């Protein structure tokens, strides 16, 4: 569905990835 | 504040079972709910040291302000709000005023623990009373902010589960971050290490109740810092 | 609802109690004990655009709400510590954790770079005076250095005369020989304006 850590990480510092990290 | 949570997700379509679930499980309903928070950062114009007047180092926050808006205000306040005088319908509204820490640091730890600092912003007056500008007075500027919709389960021991939705705010349009389902969420506020540990044990029975079915587990405390810092090329 | 502070500079701890009997056969009953803390804070950044203030005023009330008001450029923000008193859409929804502190606590350890706290005056055991149509605070400010001065809080619900009572209050100082002292009534919401009222007096 989606990576849980990266929608926190948006919602801390506002940060969306346009590229798939580690 | 000390929050002890944990995290999950389903897809769309787990919807319904999910809420079938929980409210067995839970014995009650879902209730629906919503929040916008807008989040501030130091003005990059105006530059200070980062140290006390005690000459001890101090780091660069996030502040997040937080509040709830009637559904009937909701396309006003995201999709239609800038032409403010184009719309479907003095001082400033209450806000939640927060400051968080990175979470807890520990291998195996079993829930997450994040420290949280928060204040109420009440009402405002004078000349710039618009929370924004209040804001600026304190030396920040608006960054981002973000929409979050979802329904809550109230159970024991002060223990609440959110299914939420969340979306990022912008003219340009506001862009689903769950796109595809909800985000879950497992949390108890704590403000004696016997009631962090009574907690954690909650939060681990919740986890091994729906172990099997849905997962739900620590995320990465790097995710869960909003401290201010560069313009990183990430990898 | 009206307001008005005076503070007294030129005085002494006694200072408090020659004006509280200069209105003996003014009173008629007398409430509760109040407090309050002032405290002051000074910008450190350093490209502060001109015009625009490195001071920042806290007036905190006990029990007022356990509310703090603060006042910077002539716009204030009130603020609250209590989980009593959070708005309860605001617990419901989650944008609150049901548990806040205050908003000196967040400035000195989250904000404390940008924000110093340089002095703090506080004013405890204060008195609640009550006569015909005007309630008045009396309460003995003290810093870090020893006592600081005398504090006069004038509240009336008698939207009407007032004016004529504050002219009073400051009679019966010229009686009890308490000259050079700073009287505020200005404005900006009343704890807004009340604690304008007190920074325009103390600063």
């Amino acid at each position: 569905p989606f990576n849980v850590d990266d929608v926190l990480k948006f919602t801390f510092t506002g940060e969306k990835h346009h590229h798939h990290h580690h | 504040v000390q929050q002890l949570s944990l995290f999950g997700s389903i897809g769309d379509d787990g919807y319904d079972l999910l809420i079938s679930t929980l409210t067995t499980i839970s014995g009650n309903p879902p209730l629906l709910y919503n929040s916008l928070c807008t989040v501030w950062k130091p003005n990059p114009s105006y530059d200070v040291e980062n140290v006390n007047s005690r000459n001890q180092l101090v780091e660069p926050n996030r502040i997040k302000l937080s509040k709830e808006v009637p559904f009937s205000y909701l396309i006003d306040e995201t999709m239609m709000d800038k032409p403010l005088n184009f719309r479907i319908l003095e001082s400033c509204s209450p806000w939640s005023l927060q400051i968080s820490d990175i979470p807890a640091a520990g291998n195996n730890r079993s829930v997450s623990m994040q420290t949280i600092a928060e204040t109420i912003i009440l009402s405002s007056a004078g000349k710039n009373s618009s929370v924004s500008s209040l804001m600026n007075g304190l030396g920040y500027v608006f960054e981002f902010q973000y929409l979050t919709i979802g329904v809550k389960f109230f159970m024991k021991h002060g223990l609440i589960l959110e299914l939420q939705k969340i979306w990022q705010i912008e003219e340009a349009g506001n862009s689903q971050i769950t796109s595809g389902g909800f985000l879950l969420k497992a949390y108890i506020n704590v403000s004696d290490i016997d009631r962090i540990n009574y907690t954690e044990t909650v939060l681990m029975n919740l986890k091994k109740e729906l172990q099997g079915y849905i997962e739900l587990s620590v995320p990465d405390r790097q995710s869960m810092d909003s401290r201010v810092a560069h313009g990183n090329i990430l990898i | 609802g009206k307001s008005a502070v005076i503070f007294v500079e030129r005085a002494t701890p006694a200072t408090l109690t020659e004006l509280k009997d200069a209105l003996s056969n003014s009173i008629l009953s007398v409430r509760d004990p109040w407090s309050i803390d002032f405290r002051t804070y000074r910008c450190s950044i350093k490209n502060l655009p001109a015009d625009v203030s490195k001071l920042m005023y806290s007036i905190t009330f006990h029990h007022h709400g356990r509310q703090t008001v603060l006042i910077k450029d002539n716009s204030a923000m009130v603020t609250t510590a209590a989980a009593a008193d959070i708005p309860p859409a605001l617990v419901f929804n989650g944008s609150s954790t049901g548990v806040p502190e205050s908003i000196d606590t967040i400035l000195s350890s989250k904000l404390s770079n940008i924000w110093m706290q340089r002095q703090l005056i506080k004013g405890d055991a204060g008195e609640t005076l009550i006569l015909d149509g005007l309630t008045v605070r009396l309460v003995n400010l003290f810093s870090s250095t020893g006592f600081k001065g005398l504090l006069i809080e004038l509240q009336a619900d008698e939207a009407g005369e007032f004016e004529t009572k504050i002219a009073g209050i400051e009679g019966h100082l010229a009686e009890i020989r308490a000259k050079e002292y700073k009287t505020s009534s200005d404005s900006l919401n009343e704890i807004c304006d009340l604690a304008y009222q007190y920074v325009r007096a103390l600063e």
